[PDB]
């Protein structure tokens, strides 16, 4: 908005501002290893105890 | 009607169906699951052994095309490409039971000097203390516990006077890799090691196989040395040097990369070149050459290389072993 | 490296408890607070043979 | 048997930076650690080449084969997603190099820094505040050709200090400055010091020279000899009528094959190393290349 | 406002001071060390503000 001056100011006119954000992108990872025995005798079927 | 051309459609389908499916990975995941059927199926990993049935074989896998059994039988196969996992490939010596010390680290690097007569039958096959005692506390006083007359390994090698002075003794040896299987015989020992692949145990009850070298001899040419990158990947050398005092052998490790470490070891070598070079010999026509390089194989950087002792009749010797190594030889480079 | 000959990796069963163990350790066995430790990271976290 | 790598830039890029780095979607460049998630300072070429220190070209050389290639993949506002060159896979890549060198198909390609120029190479991210540096890649045959006239630049221009000769700094720009190729000739940039790690490359170099003159075969200078004069060749219209002096008096004993023979046997095995010294750097094998799609697929 | 500077050997813009901290001519110095007058003779980071 604006107001009403009686000197022969220059007036400013209806004024409107126009504004635009913007997204981010984050990224996050570990690493963990494991012994091919333990993958292998996951699979295998035990016969003794 | 005409009969679809010469192909036939709905049996083609069958046949590429089998075809389509990759392996498994990037599976999601769910904290509330954390343990999935899902998960287990993209974990296990299809160890290739059995019991000895008809029907147990089966069950494993091991009567599969493909190089590697892939269990289940049918079921789940036809993927051919998953993590391109190579068998080993395994090598069987002859050996002299009185040249091969049974006490051996089952991992060890060995090196088979090649023979020079026709048709034999026997083979000739040296560890790291060895070949220090044939090419003559550390290992001086363990290598001599392990190998008594040293006369008898002397046999093998009727040139080494000659071969050692024209300097080509390392191209009649050839690394062989480490040790897998020994079986323990009288006269003729029976021994198996891993040339080019995975070294992985045979033994029933899986245990890791670690390469083992004494830490004398070891030389880390990383640290020695000290943005550089940081690669996967790190590889172990050998280098047989041919010097004043006589032959030597020597294991390096670095990443940096081929070019580069024939680089470092002119640098690393350069004391012991001024040495011979001034001392002895100045110069001759056969005479001229100093060493040579090959490499062992492919390490995991970061990791491996611990330091352990070797206990054998009651004394040690301070060893460093490698984990998960790769087998991969290549010739002899001379330095110079 | 350095087991310094007192520590047997048997797979025992162990028992949990609700104290906090976690607080600055790894600054503790780098230094020698106590004798006898071992440090296992990764594929060596895993229960040994029997 | 996955090989992903998620670069994220801190800041969002500009419209016109994002259209510069799709036009090299299907290049290499080598990443720093092997890593699914990275920043945006591992990624180029652009530290070891920067603008306020001098180019190497050999310790750039030295960063290559360290490091861990990976073939760009695509392209977003605020990331870069590769797949990394690992030994035991087949890829899928694209000639989109600036300085356009046309491939063969089933040839070997070479890796090599940004030798014909740093603005070639770069897109810079002002958003980011880095300057993505590619590598150049050549087929394998002209590749070595411009890394020897890297090297011996690094010498001749060292010899020659400062010499008021019109011959001097002008036969060794005109032979060593550029590249030719089919209907082209390319300018490389050349040091105007020749640095470290350099030269230290040409002292390994001569010591296999110094060792190999001593066993040179002779009769294999004598063939020389004579054809330079009798026979008129055009390997040998090099040497005019003139014959080199030093042969003559190199040269003066009857031949004798026993020595020639030992000769030759201890020179291979210099040559057989000495090929380790000139590869200095990862190369490619191509098995096919469309002239039009621009996509090999290396091994 | 009553002086120019206090020393034009580092003020100028090819004086000794500039020649030796600012990045135009440090070509063959080793990128490893840290230089606290970098901040103050470095043109980039002046005129990036």
């Amino acid at each position: 908005p604006t107001i009403a001056h009686g000197d022969g100011r220059r007036p400013s006119k209806q004024r409107t501002f126009i504004v635009v954000k913007n997204c981010h992108k984050h990224h996050i990872s570990t690493e963990m290893e494991l012994s091919m025995l333990d993958l292998e005798i996951l699979h295998s079927i035990p016969e003794t105890p | 009607m005409k009969v679809q051309g010469s192909v036939d459609r709905r049996r083609l389908q069958r046949r590429i169906a089998g075809l389509l499916p990759p392996p498994a990975r990037r599976l999601n995941i769910s904290r509330g699951s954390e343990f999935t059927r899902d998960v287990r199926g993209l974990v296990e990993e299809h160890a290739q052994a059995s019991s000895l049935s008809a029907a147990a074989v089966w069950r494993a896998g091991l009567l599969a095309p493909g190089e590697v059994a892939v269990a289940g039988g049918g079921s789940g196969g036809g993927s051919f490409s998953w993590s391109g996992w190579r068998p080993p490939v395994f090598g069987d010596f002859l050996i002299h039971a009185s040249s091969f010390n049974n006490a051996e680290a089952t991992g060890t690097p060995l090196f088979q000097f090649k023979q020079s007569d026709p048709f034999s039958g026997v083979d000739a096959v040296f560890t790291p203390l060895s070949l220090f005692i044939l090419m003559n506390g550390g290992l001086t006083r363990m290598a001599n516990l392990l190998y008594d007359s040293p006369a008898t390994l002397a046999d093998l090698v009727p040139d080494f006077g000659r071969l050692v002075a024209d300097r080509r003794f390392h191209n009649f040896i050839t690394p062989v890799g480490p040790l897998v299987e020994n079986i323990k015989s009288t006269y003729l020992n029976k021994i198996t090691t891993v040339v080019h692949g995975p070294v992985v145990s045979k033994a029933i009850p899986r245990s890791t196989v670690k390469v083992t070298v004494p830490q004398e001899a070891f030389v880390d040419l990383d640290a020695w040395l000290s943005l550089q990158p940081c690669p996967a990947d790190a590889r172990l050398y050998v280098a047989l040097t041919y010097e004043e005092a006589g032959p030597r052998f020597t294991f390096f490790q670095s990443s940096r990369g081929h070019c580069q470490i024939m680089n470092i070891l002119r640098i690393y070598y350069s004391p012991s070149i001024m040495h011979r070079y001034a001392v002895v010999q100045p110069l001759h026509i056969e005479e001229l050459t100093f060493g040579a390089v090959a490499c062992l194989g492919t390490f995991s950087a970061t990791d491996g290389w611990r330091r352990s002792a070797f206990n054998y009749r009651g004394s040690s010797l301070p060893v460093v072993e490698i984990d998960s190594f790769y087998s991969n030889v290549s010739d002899w480079e001379v330095i110079l | 490296m350095a087991s310094n000959e007192g520590v047997e990796n048997r797979p025992f069963p162990y028992l949990t408890v609700d104290a906090d163990l976690l607080s600055n350790l790894r600054q503790s066995a780098a230094e020698g607070l106590f004798h006898s430790f071992d440090l296992l990271v990764g594929k060596d976290a895993r229960e040994a043979g029997i | 048997m996955d090989l992903k790598v998620v670069v994220s830039l801190s800041s969002r890029l500009y419209t016109d930076e994002i259209a510069k780095m799709q036009q090299r979607i299907g290049c290499i460049l080598p990443l720093a650690s092997t890593h699914g998630t990275q920043n945006v300072q591992g990624l180029g070429l652009g530290q070891v080449y920067s603008l306020e220190t001098v180019p190497d070209y050999v310790s750039m050389y030295n960063y290559l084969s360290d490091c861990t290639l990976a073939v760009l993949d695509e392209v977003s506002v605020d990331s870069l997603i590769l797949t990394k060159i690992v030994p035991g896979q087949t890829y899928a890549i694209k000639n989109k190099y600036q300085p356009f060198f046309q491939w063969h198909g089933t040839g070997s390609l070479s890796v090599m820094p940004p030798v014909f120029g740093r603005e070639h190479a770069t897109v810079k991210l002002e958003s980011n505040d880095v300057d993505i540096v590619f590598p150049m890649v050549l087929p394998t045959p002209i590749a070595e050709e411009v890394l020897q006239k890297i090297l011996l630049f690094n010498v001749y221009s060292r010899v020659v200090m400062q010499a008021p000769g019109n011959a001097d700094m002008l036969d060794v720009h005109m032979h060593l400055g550029s590249v030719s190729y089919l209907g082209h000739h390319y300018e490389l940039a050349l040091p105007e010091v020749p640095g470290p790690l350099g030269l230290a490359l040409l002292d390994n170099l001569s010591l296999y020279f110094c060792i190999m003159v001593t066993l040179l075969p002779r009769a294999s200078m004598r063939l020389v000899r004579g054809l330079i004069r009798h026979e008129h060749h055009d390997l040998l219209n090099l040497f005019q009528e003139m014959v080199p002096d030093e042969i003559a008096r190199i040269d003066l004993d009857d031949l004798s094959v026993a020595d020639d023979l030992s000769r030759m046997r201890v020179m291979m095995t210099y040559l057989q190393s000495l090929a380790s010294l000139f590869n200095l750097g990862p190369r490619l094998a191509t098995a096919a290349y469309s002239q039009e799609t621009l996509t090999a697929t290396c091994w | 406002e009553y002086r120019s500077t206090v020393n034009p050997w580092a003020s100028q813009l090819g004086s000794l001071g500039d020649i030796m901290y600012n990045s135009s001519y440090r070509q063959t110095a080793v990128p490893g060390l840290y230089s606290p007058c970098r901040a103050f003779f470095n043109k980039e980071e002046l005129l990036r503000n």
